[PDB]
DNA sequence: ATCAAGCTCAAGTACTTAAGCCTGGTCTATACTAGT
RNA sequence: CAUAAAGACCAGGC
DNA sequence: ACTAGTAAAAGTACTTGAGCTTGAT
């Protein structure tokens, strides 16, 4: 409900315009430093003084407008915003 | 109506002549104990349109210890008062030669007025007061104790015999109701002797400024 | 505010260089007037 | 609830705000526009890290002006003290009025 | 008949104020921009 | 011997 | 890119506002 109902970037002669759409949640992962996953345990958040939190991750879509007669859109998916406890 | 009035007006006349026999002047003991019945039938009867106007009824009182000494006692006619009637009272005691005056004012004064009371200092000394006032004598209240004035010597052995200053003393201010009643300036010391349950009798001194 | 007297500037400058100067020098006295928003350091607490 | 979702309006308010500052600068030259590298990424994270963390339910910069005392630290000494812990309630009149 | 001078009383708008002493805890130093 | 800063909030004791 | 500058009553104290008295007329 709160990515939802948000106000557009509509702002600009060519534009770009993107849009948020669904959301998703993973269960926690560690991300080590070396840059590698794992689900982390709580007893292992509470010994290592980690937290236990979980990544967020969105739909992006993107729209161009320049009246060149060509609406190329540009859709994303999976787009990490930040993460949730 | 009228008789409520010159019950007032009695009340005030015998306030008065407390006020003035406790200052130390030369009152006769016949209107002291004047019951309304003979106010009512020396004076008159009704206010109203009748014989006691508020003229006639003022006192001129002299003082026991020096003959010259007297006090004038104005009831004003007219509810607030403003500088013309204190410049006819004023032109009255200027050509009878006295100094002390007292006025009962019924309502009220103005501001001026009181200005043109307070300016003629060292000679003129003229006292203001109100009718509400004047209805019950202070002094003779369950709370306040008794005041005695003291002359020149006695506050020097005070100061003497206490190895005091003059400014070592407690204080009261000289627009009290009983600073009034005694008329008392800058400079005096009363004395109050007042009752207690520790001792029995206990003797304080008060500077006035 | 020295070197800006020195070199005539603008004086209506100076005006934005005294008010500043006179709030410096006025906070370190009275920081908790009323009116007169107050000077801070780190994490928004005002000074003592 | 009710409290996470007051905390996570103003930063997702926040966060598109950055979109914009950073879409400004980038569109003056009209060459192209990009998404992964103009989420910054500290601002949510950080923000809920943060208010949870301290107690003060708001932000960093504004850490006077904000109700103190929620989000404090559960208390291990008997298992029913837990149990009260996990189970109270606070109303936010000033605790030295009479 | 109105006209200032000087003064008093009343209402409106800020400043200043709230028990003593003692023991443990967690968190934080600014997120953002130009020198280098 | 010397060195262990300091501020803010919170939960408590009489 | 790395890293250093950086914007609740409740007492009193002071001000304005309305109207008065009074000398002038």
């Amino acid at each position: 409900r709160i990515v939802e109902d948000a106000p557009p970037i509509d702002l600009q002669p060519p534009r770009y315009l993107l849009k948020f759409e669904q959301i998703y949640l993973s269960k926690p992962t560690h991300w080590e430093r070396d840059g590698a996953p794992s689900p982390m345990m709580p007893n292992e958040a509470r010994l290592r003084n980690l937290t236990y939190s979980a990544p967020l991750y969105v739909d992006i879509t993107k729209t161009v407008i320049k009246e060149g007669e060509e609406q190329l859109q540009t859709q994303h998916q999976k787009t990490f915003i930040g993460k949730i406890p | 109506d009228d008789e409520e009035e010159t019950y007032r007006l009695w009340k005030i006349r015998k306030t008065i002549m407390q006020l003035c026999h406790d200052r130390g002047y030369l009152v006769t003991q016949d209107e002291l104990d004047q019951t309304l019945e003979e106010f009512k039938a020396q004076f008159g009867d009704k206010p109203s349109e009748g014989r006691p106007r508020r003229t006639d009824l003022t006192v001129l009182v002299a003082h026991n210890d020096d003959p010259t000494d007297q006090m004038f006692v104005f009831f004003p006619e007219e509810p607030k008062v403003g500088i013309k009637t204190i410049k006819v009272y004023c032109q009255r005691m200027q050509e009878e030669n006295i100094t002390r005056a007292l006025i009962v004012v019924q309502q009220g004064m103005t501001p001026s007025a009181k200005q043109s009371l307070v300016d003629m200092a060292p000679k003129y000394i003229l006292e203001q007061f109100l009718q509400q006032e004047l209805l019950i004598n202070i002094t003779e209240h369950e709370l306040v104790p008794e005041h005695v004035v003291m002359t020149k010597e006695e506050v020097t052995e005070l100061l003497a015999r206490y190895k005091l200053r003059e400014n070592q003393l407690p204080r009261i201010q000289a627009g009290d109701p009983v600073a009034r009643y005694f008329g008392i300036k800058r400079g005096q010391v009363v004395k109050i002797i007042r009752p207690s349950e520790t001792a029995g009798r206990y003797i304080t001194y008060r500077l006035v400024q | 505010l020295r070197r800006n007297e020195q070199n005539g500037a603008a004086a209506h400058v100076i005006a934005e260089d005294v008010k500043l100067l006179q709030f410096h020098v006025a906070t370190m006295v009275d920081n908790e007037l009323p009116g007169l928003p107050r000077a801070m350091q780190k994490s928004g607490r005002p000074l003592k | 609830g009710p409290l996470l979702a007051f905390l996570f309006r103003g930063m997702f308010k926040n966060l598109l705000k950055e979109v914009r500052i950073y879409a400004q600068k980038f569109i003056d030259r009209g060459k192209d526009f990009n998404l992964e590298l103009a989420i910054k990424t500290r601002i949510i994270s950080d923000g809920l890290k943060y208010s949870l963390a301290t107690g003060n339910w708001g932000d960093q910069k504004k850490a006077h002006q904000a109700r103190a005392g929620v989000s404090q630290v559960l208390n291990r000494l008997t298992f029913a003290s837990t149990l009260s812990h996990l189970r109270r309630l606070n109303s936010p009149i000033g605790r030295d009025g009479k």
